[PDB]
């Protein structure tokens, strides 16, 4: 036999495909068919599949032709928001691994909120205070460091909280914030979209704070 | 005149008042001389205020046992600014004032007289940096997770026992250690801790002791991420790395909990590995 062992049991997987659909029955989803396989090997691989399922499970037009489903501006769109759920969801496993060394050890403690969790990572990420913060702390640790992990996690909530308890110190950047977590599409209205890059451009181009000017 | 110079009375032309208060200090401080020596008056009146700076402090007892400070905070912050605003003044003019720099046996008495009180003046600074951070922490915990003979050490050490004599400094590096230990419970940060006890509290601080902590850090952290499977193996390496550089240096007893961990994790040739490599570090020349 020419097949190796992943290869093998991709086969037998292809081969329940067709014989579904030699039988007429229902189309079962052939990407959850091919990560049935993927789990046999090293996480390389499963992280891989979880990227096909998430960047596929999109909205189509069935029976529509490929070429115009990949060039509609509505699927183009949330492809982008598909990858940047992924590209969140992969980064706060990250931070889960970074804190507790196994996935199962922070399991069976219990996943912390993502502010905690987010709060117990800049713990050692950042043990030492970095002299160019700005904005104060809050809770012990820099009020943008907070709000930038935790929009990368993807939770827009847990940042909000953190915004709501430096309410003085944020100054407007409150009322900006709230519109973003609001407005679909990650987007700001042109209005004050204007407003707050006319001032991060006004004097706030070369900021101390690194976590200032990525938020 | 010291005083004055070092900014006491300025609670209440100033920059003018404290640099005629230093010339006073130089011009009219005297110097040492033959009766066994005379140690100048400029000597005497720093030993007197460095001794008033602390006399609420050298005999009194560091703790009181649900242990708590003997001495507020808010007044060792004080004391400690002092001391540290005394210091100061004499690096700023360690080339004007007589004694502070080398030099014929009285100006040498004299000069090692004055620098044994300048080391006294940086542990002290030392000692109150140290006791601040403990109670920072959550001492009470500390202490019921420790042996007797620590805790009556700890019960009956003063603060001149702390200064100056070896049993607070070795009582001092045994609370440290275990401080950390405490700390990677919490797991708040690791290396922000590290920084605290590395540069303040240097000289009492081992750096092979917080690189043995870092070491620490991963292990407990791995094993608060047992349940994880691809988390541990760049907890455990990173750990093993941390604890190879500071082989020739590490305490069996801190190379037993470590193994003790490790196995606990199934990283037996891993726990191998390091054991043989202490090994070698301990005694390079074979």
């Amino acid at each position: 036999s020419s097949l190796d062992n992943i290869e093998m049991a991709y086969a037998r997987q292809i081969y329940i495909y067709n014989e579904k659909i030699v039988n007429g029955h229902l189309q079962p989803n052939l990407v959850d068919l091919c990560a049935s396989v993927a789990e046999l090997d090293d996480k390389s691989i499963s992280d891989m599949w979880t990227m096909v399922k998430q960047m596929t499970d999109v909205l189509l037009t069935p029976a529509t032709d490929a070429l115009k489903n990949r060039s509609s501006v509505e699927v183009r769109m949330e492809f982008v928001r598909q990858a940047l759920a992924y590209l969140e969801q992969s980064y706060k496993n990250y931070t889960l691994v970074t804190v507790f060394g196994n996935l199962h050890q922070a399991q069976l403690g219990g996943v912390p909120g993502t502010y905690q969790l987010v709060r117990s990572f800049l713990n050692i990420k950042l043990p030492a205070p970095l002299p160019g913060l700005q904005d104060g702390e809050v809770e012990g640790h820099p009020v943008w460091a907070l709000i930038y992990y935790c929009m990368r996690c993807g939770d827009l909530l847990a940042a909000s909280q953190v915004v709501n308890r430096a309410q003085h110190q944020l100054g407007e950047f409150k009322t900006w914030f709230q519109e973003y977590m609001n407005s679909k599409d990650r987007r700001l209205s042109p209005a004050t979209e204007n407003k707050l890059r006319l001032h991060y451009r006004r004097a706030l181009r070369n900021n101390t704070d690194p976590y200032k000017r990525a938020v | 005149a010291l005083a004055v110079a070092c900014g006491q009375g300025s609670d209440l032309m100033d920059r003018n008042t404290e640099n005629l208060a230093r010339a006073a200090f130089i011009e009219y401080g005297g110097q040492p001389r033959l009766a066994s020596v005379r140690l100048s008056s400029r000597h005497d009146a720093l030993a007197l205020y460095l001794t008033r700076l602390v006399r609420t402090l050298w005999k009194a007892k560091v703790v009181q046992v649900d242990i708590s400070s003997t001495i507020p905070t808010s007044k060792l912050v004080t004391i400690q600014e002092n001391v540290e605003r005394l210091r100061n003044f004499l690096e700023a003019n360690k080339s004007t004032i007589q004694g502070l720099a080398p030099p014929d046996i009285a100006n040498q008495k004299e000069h090692q007289a004055l620098h044994a009180l300048q080391k006294l003046m940086e542990s002290i600074s030392e000692g109150i940096s140290f006791v601040l951070m403990l109670f920072d922490e959550r001492v009470s915990d500390i202490y019921a997770r420790l042996d007797a003979v620590s805790q009556q050490q700890l019960k009956d050490l003063t603060y001149e026992q702390l200064f100056s004599q070896t049993p607070g400094k070795e009582l001092a590096k045994v609370l440290v250690k275990a401080i950390v230990n405490r700390n990677i419970a919490s797991g708040a940060n690791v290396e922000t801790v590290a920084d605290a006890l590395r540069r303040r509290c240097g000289s009492f601080c081992s750096p092979d002791d917080v690189v043995t902590f870092k070491a620490q850090e991963q292990l407990q952290r791995a094993s608060e991420q047992a349940h994880n499977s691809p988390v541990l193996r760049a907890l455990l390496a990173e750990s093993l790395r941390l604890f190879e550089q500071v082989a020739g240096s590490l305490t069996p007893a801190n190379l037993t909990t470590a193994v003790e961990q490790y196995i606990s994790l199934k990283y037996y040739a891993g726990a191998i590995q390091l054991c043989l490599t202490v090994a070698q570090q301990k005694d390079r020349g074979n």
